Protein backbone atom coordinates (compact mmCIF):
# COMPACT_ATOMS: atom_id res chain seq x y z
CA UNK A 1 0.00 0.00 0.00
CA UNK A 2 1.35 3.10 -1.43
CA UNK A 3 0.61 7.02 -0.28
CA UNK A 4 0.78 7.95 -3.82
CA UNK A 5 -0.59 6.70 -6.95
CA UNK A 6 2.53 7.23 -9.02
CA UNK A 7 6.22 6.54 -8.75
CA UNK A 8 9.21 6.69 -11.15
CA UNK A 9 10.19 3.58 -9.73
CA UNK A 10 7.06 1.89 -11.60
CA UNK B 1 -4.94 26.82 -18.28
CA UNK B 2 -7.44 26.23 -15.60
CA UNK B 3 -5.87 29.19 -12.49
CA UNK B 4 -7.90 29.08 -9.29
CA UNK B 5 -7.61 31.82 -6.39
CA UNK B 6 -8.54 31.23 -3.00
CA UNK B 7 -7.63 32.94 0.43
CA UNK B 8 -5.90 31.29 2.44
CA UNK B 9 -2.95 31.61 5.65
CA UNK B 10 0.49 30.85 5.36
CA UNK B 11 1.72 27.89 7.46
CA UNK B 12 3.98 29.69 9.39
CA UNK B 13 4.58 33.59 8.04
CA UNK B 14 2.36 36.21 9.95
CA UNK B 15 -1.25 34.88 10.48
CA UNK B 16 -1.98 36.96 7.56
CA UNK B 17 -4.99 35.93 4.97
CA UNK B 18 -4.19 36.27 1.38
CA UNK B 19 -4.74 35.74 -1.84
CA UNK B 20 -2.82 32.51 -2.83
CA UNK B 21 -3.31 31.34 -6.91
CA UNK B 22 -2.36 27.57 -8.02
CA UNK B 23 -3.14 25.59 -11.22
CA UNK B 24 -1.98 22.46 -12.62
CA UNK B 25 -4.14 20.41 -10.27
CA UNK B 26 -3.93 16.66 -10.23
CA UNK B 27 -4.81 13.73 -8.26
CA UNK B 28 -1.98 12.10 -6.38
CA UNK B 29 -3.67 9.61 -3.46
CA UNK B 30 -6.19 9.70 -1.41
CA UNK B 31 -6.77 10.16 2.27
CA UNK B 32 -9.66 9.68 4.72
CA UNK B 33 -11.57 12.68 3.51
CA UNK B 34 -11.14 12.99 -0.08
CA UNK B 35 -8.42 12.59 -2.22
CA UNK B 36 -5.22 15.11 -2.14
CA UNK B 37 -4.36 16.93 -4.73
CA UNK B 38 -1.13 18.17 -6.55
CA UNK B 39 -1.10 21.73 -7.91
CA UNK B 40 1.29 23.78 -8.86
CA UNK B 41 1.43 27.51 -7.32
CA UNK B 42 1.33 30.59 -9.55
CA UNK B 43 3.73 32.99 -7.55
CA UNK B 44 6.86 30.51 -7.62
CA UNK B 45 6.15 27.14 -9.79
CA UNK B 46 6.21 25.42 -6.95
CA UNK B 47 4.35 21.91 -6.48
CA UNK B 48 2.34 21.52 -3.57
CA UNK B 49 -0.23 18.88 -2.06
CA UNK B 50 -2.95 19.67 -0.71
CA UNK B 51 -4.94 17.10 1.17
CA UNK B 52 -8.50 17.21 2.98
CA UNK B 53 -9.38 16.76 6.88
CA UNK B 54 -12.43 17.10 8.85
CA UNK B 55 -12.68 20.79 11.09
CA UNK B 56 -14.57 19.46 14.30
CA UNK B 57 -16.27 22.39 15.78
CA UNK B 58 -15.50 22.26 18.82
CA UNK B 59 -11.55 22.47 19.02
CA UNK B 60 -8.74 23.63 17.30
CA UNK B 61 -7.48 20.70 14.56
CA UNK B 62 -4.71 19.55 16.32
CA UNK B 63 -2.81 18.39 12.96
CA UNK B 64 -2.90 22.32 12.08
CA UNK B 65 -1.69 23.66 15.30
CA UNK B 66 1.18 20.90 15.31
CA UNK B 67 2.45 21.92 11.52
CA UNK B 68 1.97 26.07 12.27
CA UNK B 69 4.84 25.35 15.03
CA UNK B 70 7.08 23.27 13.13
CA UNK B 71 10.16 24.22 10.99
CA UNK B 72 12.83 21.66 10.35
CA UNK B 73 14.73 20.43 7.22
CA UNK B 74 13.39 16.71 8.15
CA UNK B 75 9.61 17.60 8.01
CA UNK B 76 7.42 18.39 5.44
CA UNK B 77 6.08 21.91 5.44
CA UNK B 78 3.39 23.83 5.93
CA UNK B 79 2.70 26.36 3.19
CA UNK B 80 -1.08 27.55 3.89
CA UNK B 81 -4.04 26.03 5.31
CA UNK B 82 -8.21 27.50 4.03
CA UNK B 83 -11.00 25.99 4.57
CA UNK B 84 -13.90 24.64 1.96
CA UNK B 85 -16.61 22.14 1.04
CA UNK B 86 -15.84 19.07 0.44
CA UNK B 87 -16.74 15.44 -0.55
CA UNK B 88 -19.55 15.25 2.24
CA UNK B 89 -22.64 17.39 1.96
CA UNK B 90 -22.65 20.44 5.11
CA UNK B 91 -19.41 19.77 5.59
CA UNK B 92 -16.43 22.13 6.45
CA UNK B 93 -12.88 20.90 5.45
CA UNK B 94 -9.57 22.48 6.04
CA UNK B 95 -7.20 21.86 3.54
CA UNK B 96 -3.70 21.74 4.27
CA UNK B 97 -1.17 23.17 1.46
CA UNK B 98 2.10 20.95 1.89
CA UNK B 99 5.29 21.14 0.37
CA UNK B 100 5.45 18.40 -2.59
CA UNK B 101 8.20 15.92 -2.37
CA UNK B 102 7.87 13.23 -5.29
CA UNK B 103 8.83 9.74 -3.97
CA UNK B 104 8.74 7.97 -0.31
CA UNK B 105 11.00 5.24 1.64
CA UNK B 106 8.51 2.64 0.63
CA UNK B 107 8.70 3.16 -2.62
CA UNK B 108 12.41 3.02 -2.71
CA UNK B 109 12.19 0.35 -0.09
CA UNK B 110 9.94 -1.66 -2.37
CA UNK B 111 11.87 -0.98 -5.51
CA UNK B 112 14.86 -3.05 -4.09
CA UNK B 113 13.18 -5.72 -2.37
CA UNK B 114 11.10 -6.37 -5.73
CA UNK B 115 14.34 -6.97 -7.89
CA UNK B 116 15.76 -9.16 -4.67
CA UNK B 117 18.72 -6.91 -4.18
CA UNK B 118 19.53 -4.99 -0.54
CA UNK B 119 19.12 -1.22 -0.10
CA UNK B 120 22.91 0.13 -0.01
CA UNK B 121 23.66 0.98 3.35
CA UNK B 122 24.55 4.06 2.79
CA UNK B 123 20.85 5.14 2.01
CA UNK B 124 19.95 2.74 5.11
CA UNK B 125 22.35 5.04 6.97
CA UNK B 126 21.06 8.74 5.37
CA UNK B 127 17.31 7.77 5.61
CA UNK B 128 17.27 6.95 9.20
CA UNK B 129 19.64 9.25 10.67
CA UNK B 130 17.07 12.22 9.07
CA UNK B 131 14.16 9.91 10.65
CA UNK B 132 15.88 10.32 13.93
CA UNK B 133 16.60 14.01 13.46
CA UNK B 134 13.19 14.68 13.12
CA UNK B 135 12.29 12.68 16.01
CA UNK B 136 14.24 14.24 18.06
CA UNK B 137 13.06 17.25 17.06
CA UNK B 138 8.89 17.11 17.12
CA UNK B 139 9.88 15.04 20.91
CA UNK B 140 11.47 18.00 22.21
CA UNK B 141 8.26 19.81 22.11
CA UNK B 142 6.76 17.13 23.67
CA UNK B 143 5.60 15.68 20.40
CA UNK B 144 4.72 12.05 19.32
CA UNK B 145 3.99 11.50 16.00
CA UNK B 146 2.05 7.84 16.49
CA UNK B 147 2.23 7.08 13.35
CA UNK B 148 5.85 6.29 11.91
CA UNK B 149 5.65 4.71 8.83
CA UNK B 150 7.87 4.06 5.14
CA UNK B 151 4.81 5.34 3.76
CA UNK B 152 5.31 8.44 6.36
CA UNK B 153 8.85 9.51 5.00
CA UNK B 154 8.98 11.92 1.96
CA UNK B 155 11.79 11.22 -0.44
CA UNK B 156 13.96 13.35 -2.95
CA UNK B 157 15.31 10.48 -4.07
CA UNK B 158 18.31 12.58 -5.99
CA UNK B 159 19.29 14.46 -3.24
CA UNK B 160 18.93 11.73 -0.30
CA UNK B 161 16.67 14.14 1.76
CA UNK B 162 14.02 12.84 3.80
CA UNK B 163 10.57 14.62 5.46
CA UNK B 164 8.79 13.39 7.98
CA UNK B 165 5.30 13.54 7.14
CA UNK B 166 1.31 13.02 8.02
CA UNK B 167 1.34 14.42 11.62
CA UNK B 168 -3.08 13.57 11.44
CA UNK B 169 -2.44 11.08 14.62
CA UNK B 170 0.15 13.22 16.25
CA UNK B 171 -0.10 14.20 19.69
CA UNK B 172 1.93 16.33 22.69
CA UNK B 173 1.61 13.67 25.36
CA UNK B 174 1.44 14.60 29.05
CA UNK B 175 2.35 12.42 31.77
CA UNK B 176 -0.35 10.97 33.93
CA UNK B 177 -3.22 12.18 31.27
CA UNK B 178 -4.08 9.05 29.13
CA UNK B 179 -4.22 8.50 25.57
CA UNK B 180 -6.23 6.42 22.80
CA UNK B 181 -3.99 3.03 22.28
CA UNK B 182 -5.32 2.61 18.89
CA UNK B 183 -2.87 4.92 16.54
CA UNK B 184 0.26 3.68 14.66
CA UNK B 185 -0.21 1.29 11.65
CA UNK B 186 0.23 -2.46 10.91
CA UNK B 187 3.40 -4.13 11.45
CA UNK B 188 5.06 -0.78 13.24
CA UNK B 189 3.30 -0.97 16.43
CA UNK B 190 5.28 -0.57 19.79
CA UNK B 191 3.96 -4.29 21.89
CA UNK B 192 2.68 -1.42 24.62
CA UNK B 193 0.44 -0.50 22.18
CA UNK B 194 -0.71 -3.71 21.49
CA UNK B 195 -1.45 -4.59 24.57
CA UNK B 196 -3.85 -1.72 24.53
CA UNK B 197 -1.63 0.68 26.63
CA UNK B 198 -3.10 4.09 27.42
CA UNK B 199 -0.26 5.91 29.29
CA UNK B 200 2.53 5.30 27.04
CA UNK B 201 5.04 7.68 25.97
CA UNK B 202 7.19 9.15 22.80
CA UNK B 203 9.49 5.81 22.75
CA UNK B 204 6.33 4.44 21.10
CA UNK B 205 8.21 6.33 17.68
CA UNK B 206 12.11 4.76 18.22
CA UNK B 207 10.36 1.35 18.14
CA UNK B 208 8.26 1.86 15.23
CA UNK B 209 11.81 3.65 13.86
CA UNK B 210 13.32 0.29 15.04
CA UNK B 211 11.07 -1.91 12.74
CA UNK B 212 11.21 0.76 9.67
CA UNK B 213 15.23 0.25 10.15
CA UNK B 214 14.51 -3.33 10.12
CA UNK B 215 12.74 -3.50 6.87
CA UNK B 216 15.68 -1.53 5.40
CA UNK B 217 17.92 -4.59 6.25
CA UNK B 218 15.36 -7.28 5.56
CA UNK B 219 13.99 -6.32 2.70
CA UNK B 220 10.35 -7.00 4.37
CA UNK B 221 8.76 -6.38 7.56
CA UNK B 222 10.40 -7.74 10.61
CA UNK B 223 7.01 -8.12 12.87
CA UNK B 224 4.17 -8.79 10.04
CA UNK B 225 0.73 -10.12 10.73
CA UNK B 226 -2.91 -9.28 10.05
CA UNK B 227 -3.87 -9.60 14.13
CA UNK B 228 -1.96 -8.53 17.10
CA UNK B 229 -1.84 -12.20 17.92
CA UNK B 230 0.37 -12.82 14.66
CA UNK B 231 2.37 -9.46 15.30
CA UNK B 232 3.20 -10.73 18.63
CA UNK B 233 4.11 -14.26 17.68
CA UNK B 234 6.60 -12.48 15.52
CA UNK B 235 8.15 -9.98 18.24
CA UNK B 236 8.06 -12.98 20.50
CA UNK B 237 10.16 -15.36 18.05
CA UNK B 238 12.78 -12.74 17.98
CA UNK B 239 12.86 -10.96 21.55
CA UNK B 240 11.80 -14.10 23.44
CA UNK B 241 8.96 -13.92 25.78
CA UNK B 242 9.29 -10.81 27.99
CA UNK B 243 9.22 -11.31 31.16
CA UNK B 244 6.35 -10.32 34.15
CA UNK B 245 8.92 -7.07 34.41
CA UNK B 246 8.98 -6.14 30.66
CA UNK B 247 5.11 -6.54 31.15
CA UNK B 248 4.94 -4.24 34.11
CA UNK B 249 6.64 -1.38 32.04
CA UNK B 250 4.54 -2.66 29.11
CA UNK B 251 1.36 -2.17 30.14
CA UNK B 252 0.66 -3.95 33.61
CA UNK B 253 -2.95 -5.74 32.90
CA UNK B 254 -0.86 -8.16 30.80
CA UNK B 255 1.53 -9.25 33.71
CA UNK B 256 -0.75 -12.31 34.38
CA UNK B 257 -1.45 -13.47 30.67
CA UNK B 258 -0.29 -17.09 29.20
CA UNK B 259 2.17 -15.54 26.24
CA UNK B 260 3.70 -18.17 23.98
CA UNK B 261 6.91 -19.72 25.21
CA UNK B 262 10.29 -18.86 23.04
CA UNK B 263 13.93 -18.35 23.73
CA UNK B 264 15.05 -15.54 21.69
CA UNK B 265 16.84 -15.78 18.22
CA UNK B 266 20.05 -14.09 18.15
CA UNK B 267 20.15 -10.88 16.69
CA UNK B 268 22.84 -11.92 14.37
CA UNK B 269 20.64 -14.36 12.75
CA UNK B 270 17.68 -11.95 12.15
CA UNK B 271 19.28 -10.36 9.58
CA UNK B 272 21.38 -11.91 6.72
CA UNK B 273 24.81 -12.70 7.48
CA UNK B 274 26.34 -9.34 5.81
CA UNK B 275 24.39 -7.05 7.40
CA UNK B 276 26.63 -4.50 8.48
CA UNK B 277 26.98 -5.85 12.66
CA UNK B 278 26.51 -1.82 13.55
CA UNK B 279 23.15 -1.70 12.17
CA UNK B 280 22.50 -4.86 13.85
CA UNK B 281 23.57 -3.37 17.25
CA UNK B 282 21.44 -0.21 16.96
CA UNK B 283 18.45 -1.98 15.82
CA UNK B 284 19.05 -4.21 19.10
CA UNK B 285 18.83 -1.20 21.15
CA UNK B 286 15.43 0.83 19.44
CA UNK B 287 13.26 -2.46 19.55
CA UNK B 288 13.53 -3.17 23.27
CA UNK B 289 10.62 -4.70 25.18
CA UNK B 290 11.21 -1.69 28.22
CA UNK B 291 10.03 1.77 26.73
CA UNK B 292 12.97 3.36 28.68
CA UNK B 293 15.60 0.90 27.59
CA UNK B 294 15.40 2.34 24.11
CA UNK B 295 17.79 4.82 22.38
CA UNK B 296 16.30 8.28 22.38
CA UNK B 297 16.09 10.04 19.01
CA UNK B 298 18.93 12.28 19.78
CA UNK B 299 21.09 9.07 21.11
CA UNK B 300 20.32 7.34 18.06
CA UNK B 301 21.88 9.82 16.01
CA UNK B 302 24.85 9.75 17.45
CA UNK B 303 25.39 6.17 17.57
CA UNK B 304 28.14 4.31 15.52
CA UNK B 305 25.85 3.54 12.50
CA UNK B 306 25.85 6.92 11.54
CA UNK B 307 29.98 7.71 11.81
CA UNK B 308 30.08 7.55 8.33
CA UNK B 309 27.72 10.07 7.74
CA UNK B 310 30.14 12.14 9.63
CA UNK B 311 33.58 11.41 7.39
CA UNK B 312 34.12 14.99 6.40
CA UNK B 313 34.96 13.30 2.28
CA UNK B 314 31.46 10.91 2.12
CA UNK B 315 29.37 11.49 -0.75
CA UNK B 316 26.63 9.61 -2.48
CA UNK B 317 27.23 7.12 -4.43
CA UNK B 318 25.99 9.25 -7.68
CA UNK B 319 28.27 11.83 -6.99
CA UNK B 320 26.52 14.66 -5.01
CA UNK B 321 27.45 15.49 -1.61
CA UNK B 322 25.25 14.28 0.94
CA UNK B 323 22.36 16.58 2.11
CA UNK B 324 22.24 18.80 5.30
CA UNK B 325 22.87 16.35 8.44
CA UNK B 326 24.73 19.04 11.11
CA UNK B 327 22.59 22.05 11.27
CA UNK B 328 21.19 21.35 14.56
CA UNK B 329 19.67 23.94 16.60
CA UNK B 330 19.46 24.50 20.91
CA UNK B 331 15.91 23.11 20.36
CA UNK B 332 16.33 19.70 18.62
CA UNK B 333 19.38 19.33 21.28
CA UNK B 334 17.38 19.95 24.10
CA UNK B 335 16.93 16.90 25.45
CA UNK B 336 20.49 16.35 25.92
CA UNK B 337 23.04 18.95 24.23
CA UNK B 338 26.51 17.96 24.72
CA UNK B 339 26.02 15.15 22.68
CA UNK B 340 26.22 17.97 19.87
CA UNK B 341 29.88 17.44 20.19
CA UNK B 342 29.54 13.56 18.71
CA UNK B 343 26.79 15.12 16.69
CA UNK B 344 28.33 18.32 14.87
CA UNK B 345 31.67 17.25 13.70
CA UNK B 346 34.47 19.77 13.96
CA UNK B 347 34.62 20.13 9.74
CA UNK B 348 31.02 21.62 10.59
CL1 LIG C 1 4.74 4.97 -0.37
Amino acid sequence: SFRFLYSRFC
Amino acid sequence: SKVTTVVATPGQGPDRPQEVSYTDTKVIGNGSFGVVYQAKLCDSGELVAIKKVLQDKRFKNRELQIMRKLDHCNIVRLRYFFYSSGEKKDEVYLNLVLDYVPETVYRVARHYSRAKQTLPVIYVKLYMYQLFRSLAYIHSFGICHRDIKPQNLLLDPDTAVLKLCDFGSAKQLVRGEPNVSYICSRYYRAPELIFGATDYTSSIDVWSAGCVLAELLLGQPIFPGDSGVDQLVEIIKVLGTPTREQIREMNPNYTEFKFPQIKAHPWTKVFRPRTPPEAIALCSRLLEYTPTARLTPLEACAHSFFDELRDPNVKLPNGRDTPALFNFTTQELSSNPPLATILIPPHA
